[PDB]
């Protein structure tokens, strides 16, 4: 209980950094990421492989809403966590995939609730170590 | 070559708790990992908890905060504090160690949580 | 003290020469199976198709015991390369994971070839200052 | 509000040593990084050395073993020891601090190498 917390499946209606979502603590220096990583979020699917983010990868996330246009963010669209490249246009924000197989998500803040969970600051790829 | 000695299983009434422990004899590298998988009759073997010699920890995705793995003041000994157990947690709970990429199993310790 | 960073390796100099260490990173080595011994900076996009981008720090376990299909660190005539090992017979090949790169054939009669170790994952962290 | 105070530097002949000191002050987060970049006339701003609040360290690819970055028993102060200096190490060495993803820079320290 002393290192970076590891988040996997996120229930809907429950915060991401909820203790019931936390399934480990990895002893990895935070400041090795810039901004520093606050937690590791296991990535789902292949939407960001073109930048080397694969299913199973632990995305080192800085918890913040301080995210510029162009950066890769962790976002929550109607309770759903997604890791995409950001391009925010007033309250029509476009989340972009890094995989020409997927289409870019437009999310109307008039239609869905949208939260920026934090900035993507790296990945760790370790798999099963026991 | 490593020798793994389980203790602490048994029957528990749902909502109750029970602690498992493992001790690893033999040629133990400084760097290693230990913990527990588990196996319900019929299903496959699933990761429960794991812990490195350096303190890092991982839990299976059913644990949901409920369990806690820790290494003891003892050397090469971990305990798994299982709390809030559910009948669906009834399984055979094998202890596990790797070092250098080779695995080592325990004999198994059965845990029956009853309705 | 933690895991050593290893950038480019000068020809004739060994890999883990203190001259080549560009840092120590505080990362639990037993978070990799088998455990990490050093982080090697990957150079180029030959392995992009499994997520190993150019610039990544590949976690590496120091060993020569490498099975085929495994992704390894290799030195072909003083040239460190990360590729997938195809041992199948007296034959051993270095396979990319990038359609624009051809397989590399290792003939130990033409080239000096050493398995520096096994890749047990990556850390992509970039510049932190 | 992070102010960074530099110290050290100078003119040393090749094969020699110089120490570099940077004292950070103000609103330091416990998680941060400190080091030095350098910029020589006609060249780009290169990373020289760097160290996190927790001891993770990184060196520029020309360092090749020659410099050590230390943290010390003071607080938020980083030491850089620069052995075997070359006339290619001559440059203005700027202190840098990053926390919460922002950059804090020093005024620079002159390091020049003769023969």
């Amino acid at each position: 209980e002393e290192g970076l917390p590891l988040v996997g499946r996120v229930a809907a209606g429950e915060p991401l950094l909820a203790q019931q979502h936390i399934e480990g603590h990895y002893q990895v220096d935070p400041s090795l990421f810039k901004p520093n990583a606050d937690f590791l979020l296991r990535v789902s699917g292949m939407s960001m492989k073109d930048i080397g983010i694969m299913d199973g990868d632990l995305l080192a996330v800085h918890k913040t809403q301080d995210v510029r246009n162009g950066q890769v963010v962790v976002a929550r669209i109607d309770d759903e966590v997604t890791v995409k490249r950001l391009k925010k246009q007033g309250n029509k924000v476009e989340l972009l995939p890094e995989n020409s197989e997927f289409k870019p998500i437009v999310v109307d803040l008039r239609q869905q609730s949208f939260t920026i969970e934090g900035l993507a600051v790296g990945v760790i790829r370790n798999g099963d170590w026991l | 070559q490593v020798q793994l000695v389980e203790s602490g299983g048994g029957l528990v009434q749902a909502g109750g708790s029970l602690r498992l422990s493992c001790a690893a004899s033999g040629s133990i590298r400084s760097l290693n990992a230990m913990g527990w998988y588990r196996q319900a009759p019929g299903k496959q073997r699933e990761l429960v908890a794991a812990i490195t010699s350096r303190g890092s920890t991982r839990y299976g995705d059913f644990v949901k905060g409920r369990f806690t793995i820790s290494r003891g003041n003892a050397k090469n000994t971990v305990y798994l504090q299982m709390n809030s157990l559910s009948v669906e947690d009834t399984a055979v709970y094998y202890c596990k160690q790797t070092q250098l990429g080779y695995d080592y199993w325990g004999q198994g310790t059965q845990v029956t949580v009853s309705s």
